């Protein structure tokens, strides 16, 4: 088992699913085509802000 | 391809190729109806002559 942790910005939580393009799934971390796993996000206004 | 999400389109392609393999199913079928006939034709001819 992996875990991988970053900080976004909340529009590109989208791009972090499998095939989609964009500034941020195409630049610093793509996930690849027969992915097995999945993602969590959630909210962190309080702390890093 | 270029339409739909790499994370689906896999289910469309092949989604496509059981057509393109059904049709060359159904043509090999009827040949094997068509060889047996000819092969009671030709095998009248040999005893005509």
């Amino acid at each position: 088992v992996y875990a991988d942790s970053f900080v976004i910005r909340g529009d590109e939580v989208r791009q972090i699913a499998p095939g989609q393009t964009g500034n941020i799934a195409d630049y610093n971390y793509k996930l690849p085509d027969d992915f097995t796993g999945c993602v969590i996000a959630w909210n962190s206004n309080k702390l890093d802000s | 391809f270029s339409r739909l999400d790499k994370v689906e389109a896999e289910v469309q392609i092949d989604r496509l190729i059981t057509g393109r393999l059904q049709s060359l199913q159904t043509y090999v079928t009827q040949q094997l109806i068509r060889a047996a006939e000819i092969r009671a034709s030709a095998n009248l001819a040999a005893t005509k002559m």
